[PDB]
C-alpha cells in the first residue's frame, strides 16, 4: 500500500557537478515531505520540510535547494556540488497534519563527492579455497573473499553458490580497511567469509562465486587516465567443489 | 482565579480566488496572545501579547511550522466534507476547530477540549472523558470511526492534561502582569427616562478585567427583576471589557433600587443606587 | 503552544 | 543540545537486556521515537510513545518520563541481528530531531570454542594467500597490524542458522613472502589453545 | 449550514469628551459566516483609517470581530456603523449614541 521510493542509491560525483536526488511516494496522499542528511556520524540533519504542494521551507542556509512539483514527488538538487555536500540524504514523508509524527524513510541515497576521479579504482576480486586442515578439526569449509585496491569506499558483497544468492554461513567485514592507513586517498579492501559442510564443498557439482558491485564513474564522466574508465561494474571471482 | 488557554482555527474555501483564507488565534483566559493570517505578508505566527515576545526563536519557528500544518489539515477537510455533504465547487464553505484547558486557583487540570464544525454547525467534539467523540451526523460518524482507529483522543489527552496546562503555566508566570491583574469595574448611573410613569435606569461598568462580571438589578428585596436589558460584554479595545444592565422603574419609586455589581477584583460586592 | 500530535485530517 | 545520547559502542551478551536512554531539553515536545538503522541502510521506526508510563511490544519496551526528560529502550533477550545503531527522535516545534545515536554490539555466545589459524590458498594461484583465524569465543579481541602490507580485520559473526552453529572470523593477508600464518597475529591470542596446522 | 445575523454595538474606548482624541469602536458578534462588511462613518462618509481585531468565534461557533479608529468626538460631528452580511436584508447603520 504505502511506499516510498528515492533514487539513485549511490553517487560518486566530482566537485562542481550537478546534483539531482528524486523521491516518490505512493498509497498516501498530500503528505509531509522531509529531506535529512546523515553525514560525519549518525543521526539527521533535516535540510528541507515540505507540508504540501510547492510550499518548501528551507531548514539551514546551503548549497542545495528542493522542489515539490506534484504532491507524492520530492527533488533535492544543486547547481555546484562542494566536497562537504558529501552524506547520506533520506526522503521521508508523515500523515497530512501533526499525528503521532512517525516518519518512513526511503532507502537513502548515498553521496560522495571527490576532489579528482582519478583515485577511482574498482575492486580486484580473489576466492582463497578452505583449507584441507580446517575440514579435517571441524568438517566445516570456510571460503574467504578479498574486494582490493577499490576507491572510494562503496561495494556490495554477495556470495551467490550454483547461481542462488545465500546469506546462511556468510559474514562480511561491516567496515573496509585502508591498505595505507596514513593516506587521506588511500584504497580499500574488504573480506568476506562463507562456510559451508565440508560434504556441500567436497561436492565438485558445486559453484562458489564473490560478487563485489562497485559504485564508480557514469558514462559521461571526463576521463584524461591512460586505463579504462572505473565506471560502476561487478567484480566476481569463482571457485568449484573439489571432492579432492 | 481558575485560568484558560484556547486556540481557535477559522478555514473559509472561496473557488476562483485561490486557497482557503485561514486564521488561527491563541488566547490565555480573554487576552489574546498569537495569531497567523494566511493572507498577510509574514507567514509567520505572530505575537499579540507583550509577555509572548520573550520567546526565542525557535517558538516562532515552530509554531508557524505547526499552524502551517493545521492550515493544510483543514484545506484537505474543506474537499472531504464537499465530498460527505455532496456538494458542489461553486460554495464558499467554513471549517472552525476548537482546543485548549481549563486549571483551577491550583493551576491544576480541570478540563481538555477539542471540537470540530462545518458551516457554523457541530461536526465532531471530543468528550470530558478525553477518550469519546460525539459525531453530529452520519459524515462525521465517519470521522469518528477513523479517529478511534488511529486513537486521535490518547494523543489529544497527552497534551491537553499534560503540555496545554504546564504552557499555560509558563504564560500566567511570563506574563504575570498581565494576565493576573484584577482591573475592578469603574461603575456609575444613567438615568435616560423620558416617559411621564417609567423611568429607564442603565448601570454602566467601563475598564474591568477579566471580562466575567454580573450585573444584578434589585429592588425593595427578592434581588430579581427577570426584566433586565443588559447588552453582550464588549472590548474596549485597550485589554479591558465594558457592560451595563437596564430595569424599567416608576418616576416615583426612584431609589428602591439597588444594582449589585460582582467582578474577581472588587474586595466586597458593590451596590450603587440613584443620587440626584 | 500549539497540538503537536493529535491533529488529522477528517 | 536538543536530544542527547551516549554515542557508544554499547556491548551487550547474547540474551541479556541491551539499555538505551535519551534526553531532550525542550519541554514543547509530544511524542517520542526509537528508530533502528543497520549500517548502510535507512532508518526504520521501533516504537513511538506520546503517554507517561512503559510501552511494551515483544521485546522492546520504551519508557517516558516528561518530567525528567527521558526516553529509554530496553531489549529483553538481545541478539546479534539487534547490533545496528538506534537513533532517539523527539516531535517538536511540527518535525522530527534526532540525536547522532547509540551503537549497540550484541556479542554472541559462542557454545564449543575451537580457536584455530588456518592458511587457505588462492584458486588461481598458491602464491597468494590468507590466513584465517577463526571458533574462538567473543572474549577474543583481533589488533590490526604493526606492519604496512600486513591487512588484518576485525573478528565477523557468521551464522549457519541450520546448523545452530556460530562463529567468530577474523583475516590477515601480506603483500609478501616474508608472512608467516604461523605468528600473523599481534594480539591476545588464547594461549597455547588456539590449534596452528602444519601446512 | 446556518447563517446568523450580526449584533452591532458601536461606542468610544472612554468616555466621550469633545476635545480629547479617543477611540470608535464597532463591535459585530454572533454572526455566520465569517465575510463581513463593517466602515465606520463621520458624517455619513466612510472613514479610511479602520483596523479591526484578528476573526475568533463563541462556543456557539459565531464569529465576534471589534473594527475602530481613533476619533475626536464634538457636539456637532454624528458618527456611524454600516454593517452589511448575507443575512441582512441590507446594510445596516447604527449611530454612535453618545450614552450608549
Amino acid at each position: 500500500s504505502q511506499t516510498i521510493h528515492q533514487w539513485p542509491a549511490t553517487l560518486v560525483q566530482p566537485v562542481g557537478s550537478p546534483l539531482s536526488l528524486e523521491c516518490t511516494v505512493e498509497g498516501t496522499s498530500n503528505p509531509n515531505l522531509y529531506w535529512y542528511r546523515q553525514a560525519a556520524g549518525r543521526g539527521l540533519q533535516l535540510l528541507f520540510y515540505s507540508v504540501g504542494i510547492g510550499q518548501i521551507s528551507s531548514e539551514v542556509p546551503q548549497n542545495l535547494s528542493a522542489s515539490r512539483p506534484q504532491d507524492r514527488q520530492f527533488i533535492l538538487s544543486s547547481k555546484k556540488l562542494l566536497l562537504s555536500d558529501s552524506g547520506f540524504y533520506l526522503c521521508a514523508w508523515s500523515e497530512t497534519g501533526l499525528g503521532t509524527g512517525e516518519l518512513f524513510f526511503g532507502e537513502g541515497s548515498r553521496l560522495t563527492v571527490l576532489e579528482d576521479l582519478k583515485n577511482v579504482f574498482p575492486p580486484e576480486v580473489a576466492v582463497f579455497e578452505p583449507s584441507e586442515a580446517e575440514i579435517s578439526h571441524t568438517q566445516k569449509a570456510t571460503l574467504v573473499c578479498l574486494a582490493t585496491g577499490f576507491y572510494p569506499d562503496h561495494v556490495e558483497l554477495s556470495w551467490w553458490v550454483n547461481g542462488k544468492e545465500v546469506h546462511s554461513g556468510v559474514c562480511t567485514d561491516p567496515q573496509p580497511l585502508k591498505e595505507q592507513p596514513a593516506l587521506n586517498d588511500s584504497r580499500y579492501a574488504l573480506s568476506s567469509r562463507l562456510r559451508v559442510s565440508a560434504t556441500f564443498w567436497q561436492d565438485p557439482r558445486n559453484h562458489f562465486r564473490c560478487q563485489v558491485q562497485f559504485y564508480g564513474l557514469s558514462e559521461n564522466d571526463e576521463w584524461t587516465q591512460d586505463r579504462a574508465k572505473p565506471v560502476t561494474q561487478i567484480v566476481s571471482a569463482e571457485a568449484w567443489g573439489r571432492a579432492d | 482565579g481558575s485560568h484558560s488557554m484556547r486556540y481557535f482555527f477559522t478555514s473559509v474555501s472561496r473557488p476562483g480566488r485561490g486557497e482557503p483564507r485561514f486564521i488561527a488565534v491563541g488566547y490565555v483566559d480573554d487576552t489574546q496572545f498569537v495569531r497567523f493570517d494566511s493572507d498577510a505578508a509574514s507567514q509567520r505566527m505572530e505575537p499579540r501579547a507583550p509577555w509572548i515576545e520573550q520567546e526565542g526563536p525557535e517558538y516562532w519557528d515552530g509554531e508557524t511550522r505547526k499552524v502551517k500544518a493545521h492550515s493544510q489539515t483543514h484545506r484537505v477537510d474543506l474537499g472531504t466534507l464537499r465530498g460527505y455533504y455532496n456538494q458542489s465547487e461553486a460554495g464558499s464553505h467554513t471549517v472552525q476547530r476548537m482546543y485548549g484547558c481549563d486549571v483551577g486557583s491550583d493551576w491544576r487540570f480541570l478540563r481538555g477540549y477539542h471540537q470540530y464544525a462545518y458551516d457554523g454547525k457541530d461536526y465532531i467534539a471530543l468528550k470530558e472523558d478525553l477518550r469519546s467523540w460525539t459525531a453530529a451526523d452520519m459524515a462525521a460518524q465517519t470521522t469518528k470511526h477513523k479517529w478511534e482507529a488511529a486513537h486521535v483522543a490518547e494523543q489529544l489527552r497527552a497534551y491537553l492534561e499534560g503540555t496545554c496546562v504546564e504552557w499555560l503555566r509558563r504564560y500566567l508566570e511570563n506574563g504575570k502582569e498581565t494576565l493576573q491583574r484584577t482591573d475592578a469595574p469603574k461603575t456609575h448611573m444613567t438615568h435616560h427616562a423620558v416617559s411621564d410613569h417609567e423611568a429607564t435606569l442603565r448601570c454602566w461598568a467601563l475598564s474591568f478585567y477579566p471580562a466575567e462580571i454580573t450585573l444584578t438589578w434589585q429592588r425593595d428585596g427578592e434581588d430579581q427583576t427577570q426584566d433586565t436589558e443588559l447588552v453582550e460584554t464588549r472590548p474596549a479595545g485597550d485589554g479591558t471589557f465594558q457592560k451595563w444592565a437596564a430595569v424599567v422603574v416608576p418616576s416615583g419609586q426612584e431609589q428602591r433600587y439597588t444594582c449589585h455589581v460582582q467582578h474577581e477584583g472588587l474586595p466586597k460586592p458593590l451596590t450603587l443606587r440613584w443620587e440626584p | 503552544l500549539l497540538l503537536g500530535i493529535g491533529i488529522l485530517v477528517l | 543540545q536538543e536530544v542527547e545520547q551516549n554515542s557508544g559502542p554499547l556491548s551487550v551478551p547474547e540474551g541479556a537486556i541491551a539499555s538505551l536512554n535519551c534526553t531532550y531539553s525542550d519541554r514543547g515536545s509530544q511524542s517520542f521515537f526509537w528508530y533502528r538503522q543497520y549500517s548502510g541502510k535507512s532508518p526504520e521506526l521501533i516504537m513511538f510513545i506520546y503517554s507517561n508510563g512503559d510501552k511494551e511490544d515483544g521485546r522492546f519496551t520504551a519508557q517516558l518520563n516528561k518530567a525528567s526528560q527521558y526516553v529509554s529502550l530496553l531489549i529483553r533477550d538481545s541478539q546479534p541481528s539487534d547490533s545496528a545503531t538506534y537513533l532517539c527522535a523527539v516531535n517538536v516545534a511540527g518535525k522530527s530531531t534526532f540525536g547522532d545515536g547509540t551503537t549497540l554490539t550484541v556479542k554472541p555466545n559462542i557454545q564449543n570454542p575451537d580457536p584455530a589459524v588456518y592458511q587457505l590458498r588462492d584458486s588461481k594461484s598458491s602464491d597468494k594467500s590468507v590466513c584465517l583465524f577463526t571458533d574462538f569465543d567473543s572474549q577474543t579481541n583481533v589488533s590490526q597490524s604493526k606492519d604496512s602490507d600486513v591487512y588484518i580485520t576485525d573478528k565477523c559473526v557468521l551464522d549457519m542458522r541450520s546448523m545452530d552453529f556460530k562463529s567468530n572470523s577474523a583475516v590477515a593477508w601480506s603483500n609478501k613472502s616474508d608472512f608467516a600464518c604461523a605468528n600473523a597475529f599481534n594480539n591476545s591470542i588464547i594461549p597455547e589453545d588456539t590449534f596452528f596446522p602444519s601446512p | 449550514m446556518i447563517q446568523r445575523t450580526p449584533k452591532i454595538q458601536v461606542y468610544s474606548r472612554h468616555p466621550a469628551e469633545n476635545g480629547k482624541s479617543n477611540f470608535l469602536n464597532c463591535y459585530v458578534s454572533g454572526f455566520h459566516p465569517s465575510d463581513i462588511e463593517v466602515d465606520l462613518l463621520k458624517n455619513g462618509e466612510r472613514i479610511e483609517k479602520v483596523e479591526h481585531s484578528d476573526l475568533s468565534f463563541s462556543k456557539d461557533w459565531s464569529f465576534y470581530l471589534l473594527y475602530y479608529t481613533e476619533f475626536t468626538p464634538t457636539e456637532k460631528d454624528e458618527y456611524a456603523c454600516r454593517v452589511n452580511h448575507v443575512t441582512l436584508s441590507q446594510p445596516k447603520i447604527v449611530k454612535w449614541d453618545r450614552d450608549m
